[PDB]
């Protein structure tokens, strides 16, 4: 069993940059994959980036690619998401997930994760 | 999608998942008992692994740590550190409650082996901390394996009660993020268990919910989990006639109908096989097996 | 019909086949190891059970039977009979050569552990026929699981050599039905193995040949066995690349060309690529 | 590791009657499967009659189900094919087949067994 708590929500101006954090708990030892997820009114929830929770690789949508960066505290089970040059279209819920199942690589899929956050606003206003 | 399987092996040729031990029967709880909370031996039907338990047999009932001769500070298995404060124990960690625990244990570089005799109820035995009492054990590193089991030390007087856990945390906090406990969903319906005979001083037998081998099964085929339950037939392989049906459920445990506890499915023999029929409703009502 | 297929698992997940171990590295054969010939791990890729090897994990470097405290009289783990002439010991019977053995016996009904300790040299070491010295176990029924190992009684002096099998048979008759030898393949091609860290007096590393969950998945699985031999990648979870290609043959065992297996994490997965021919020749790892 | 050696072949009359055996020997714990196979010259091997070795149930083939009984020895580790009406169409050499992967029920398919006498000659002349 593992816990997800999101938190660094909020409003932020176009241009801005705005670093949401995710706090694993519970059964770490193997988690797998942590990624960040995101689903805006009207639209189907998608893939943001993902990582390798004990490894190096990383992968990031292209939406977002050039902007994001997600990485894992040195100290803490804290998974964050780094967001700059936020835009309006980044506006949404974003959600933190977590994948403990065995699997080769950063799935995208969402039905692929094992546990989800409750989610953070992400407002982005011009 | 992947087709949901479970193995194509007869239920004595597997293990316990709480305990390395044959499968000696099929059993159901006492009428006292209306829900389990183990904490080894779960894994859901699309291959999620829950509580303490592991892939494999060989980390199962096992500790590792450093005794200072007052206490045992531990590790996981591979001596990877243990975290306090996150889970109910290191994973593999004994889950049986309702005895006392005597556990063989060993050295990497050292000869001999030691008796550690274990009682879950002290406010010293406090696993979710990391950390348990010595209760004699010198100093030293040790791998250590559940060996046999007697009734506990505390209540006085207490008989070996193994549908429980052990109290993972102490006055000091309770224990976090242990596995939900599970329960019949259906109508009439009651869980089935998988018995083991468990060395010591009586007749005991040691209830999982499922086989190891289905665990590494389930953990490698991931399966999705596409309807609310799975029915399955329990398939004698003489002359394959099917002996009962059966529903497992998403969070990994089966049910039946019993019919009976002296005619039901703790009569069946152990040579058979669970098969996967098809997905059904989570209220599909099951015919009674005896 | 149904495919070939390996456990979707990491190999640090899983089990030794010689004694209920986690694994904890890949090893090759010293140069002096001509052959191995273990009886338990031993499996074909259709799934087929040789020599004493088990189904699970919990059968397996265990023993069952009465002590009369002279010898013990084995039988099947479940306690059915085990006729002798037949085959080399019960199924799940420990095959660690060149070690005495320390097997913590415990009972059905009783309190108590004890420390058997179990050299296989002596004549009166006859598995085969069913039975083996009780060295002061006293009478009683008993269950027993490996424990820990330390170097072999006779001859004195000599070490630890876990690629060796125990003498099963006597000086009057030899056991039969063992699973065969297996054998290097040639072509630089080395056999592959899954190690384990033993307890005892030493720094004891147990090889098998296939870890105890690819049995019972193969068991299971059964899968026609349409090539003369299975191509397989090594796969890193992290990056997905492939760390090196082996070759799984029908018999039940991996080879590779080899820094080289040795050296490779232990976190990676088999994963099963084609059929080849049995002379398809690997790249080195 | 099973080891299987048949005997008990020959001529035979037309009409008349013959028992073939067959000795089981080695890893029999696990065996589960017994039966016997027949090959007619320039014809493919066929499933003739198969028993659940620790079980009670048998099962014959279509061509022979009224006329041949197998079964396994009370004493010893040894089936047996009872062999009554012999015809000349029963002409063949007679192979005792053992099983021991996890199977339910008699499999036919002669790929599906794992152990293999080396044979007996039966010849029914009218
Ligand atoms: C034999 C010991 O078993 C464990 O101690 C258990 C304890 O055993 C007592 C016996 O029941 C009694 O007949 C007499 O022999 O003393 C024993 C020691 O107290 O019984 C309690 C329940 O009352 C618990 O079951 C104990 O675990 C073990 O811890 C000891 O080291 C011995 O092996
Ligand atoms: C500790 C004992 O180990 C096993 O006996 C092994 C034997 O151990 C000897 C020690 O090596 C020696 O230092 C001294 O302590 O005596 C011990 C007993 O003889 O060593 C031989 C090889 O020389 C074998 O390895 C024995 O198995 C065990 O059988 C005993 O019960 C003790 O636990
Ligand atoms: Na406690
Ligand atoms: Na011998």
């Amino acid at each position: 069993q593992v816990q997800l708590q999101e938190s660094g929500g909020g409003l932020v101006m176009t241009g801005g940059s705005l670093r949401l954090s995710c706090a694993v708990s519970g059964r770490t030892i193997d988690v797998s994959v942590m990624a960040w997820f995101r689903q805006a009114p009207g639209k189907e929830r998608e893939f943001v980036s993902g990582m390798r929770w004990s490894g190096m690789t990383t992968y990031s949508a292209d939406s977002v690619k050039d902007r994001f960066t997600i990485s894992r505290d040195k100290t803490k089970n804290t998974v964050y998401l780094q967001m700059n040059s936020l835009k309006p279209e980044d506006t949404a819920v974003y959600y933190c997930a977590a994948r403990s199942r065995f699997i080769v690589g950063v799935p995208q899929a969402r039905d692929l994760y094992d546990y989800w956050g409750q989610g953070t606003q992400v407002t982005v206003s011009s | 999608t992947r087709p949901f399987t479970l193995p194509n092996l007869p239920l004595s040729s597997l293990s316990n998942s709480r305990a390395p031990l044959p499968i000696s029967s099929i059993g159901i709880s006492p009428d006292n008992v209306q829900s389990v909370q183990f904490q080894n031996g779960r894994c859901t039907l699309d291959g999620r692994l829950v509580g303490t338990t592991p892939v494999s047999l060989s980390h199962v009932a096992k500790i590792r740590g450093t005794s200072n001769g007052t206490v045992i500070n531990l590790t996981e298995l591979d001596g990877t550190p243990f975290h306090p404060f996150e889970g109910p124990a290191p994973i593999g960690f004994p889950d049986l409650g309702g005895c006392d625990w005597h556990i063989n244990m060993t050295q990497f570089g050292h000869s001999s082996q030691t008796q550690y005799d274990v009682d879950t109820t002290p406010d010293t035995f406090v696993p979710h901390l990391g950390s348990i009492q010595a209760n004699g054990i010198g100093s030293g590193n040790y791998v250590g394996v559940l060996s046999w089991i007697s009734p506990p030390s505390h209540p006085s007087g207490s008989q070996v009660d193994l549908w429980k856990i052990p109290n993972y945390g102490s006055s000091i906090t309770e224990a976090t993020h242990l596995a939900p406990s599970v329960y019949p969903p259906g109508f009439g319906e009651v869980l089935v268990f998988f018995m083991s005979k468990m060395p010591g001083p009586g007749a005991y037998n040691l209830p999982c919910l499922l086989p190891q081998e289905y665990i590494s099964h389930l953990a490698s085929e991931q399966a999705p989990t596409v309807g609310e339950a799975a029915l399955l037939h329990y398939v004698d392989p003489d002359t394959g006639r099917n002996l009962g049906e059966f529903k497992a459920y998403p969070d990994g445990f089966l049910t039946c109908v019993p019919n009976g506890a002296s005619s039901g499915p703790q009569q069946l023999p152990i040579n058979g096989v669970f098969v996967f029929v098809s997905w059904v409703s989570r209220f599909y009502q099951l015919k009674p097996v005896g």
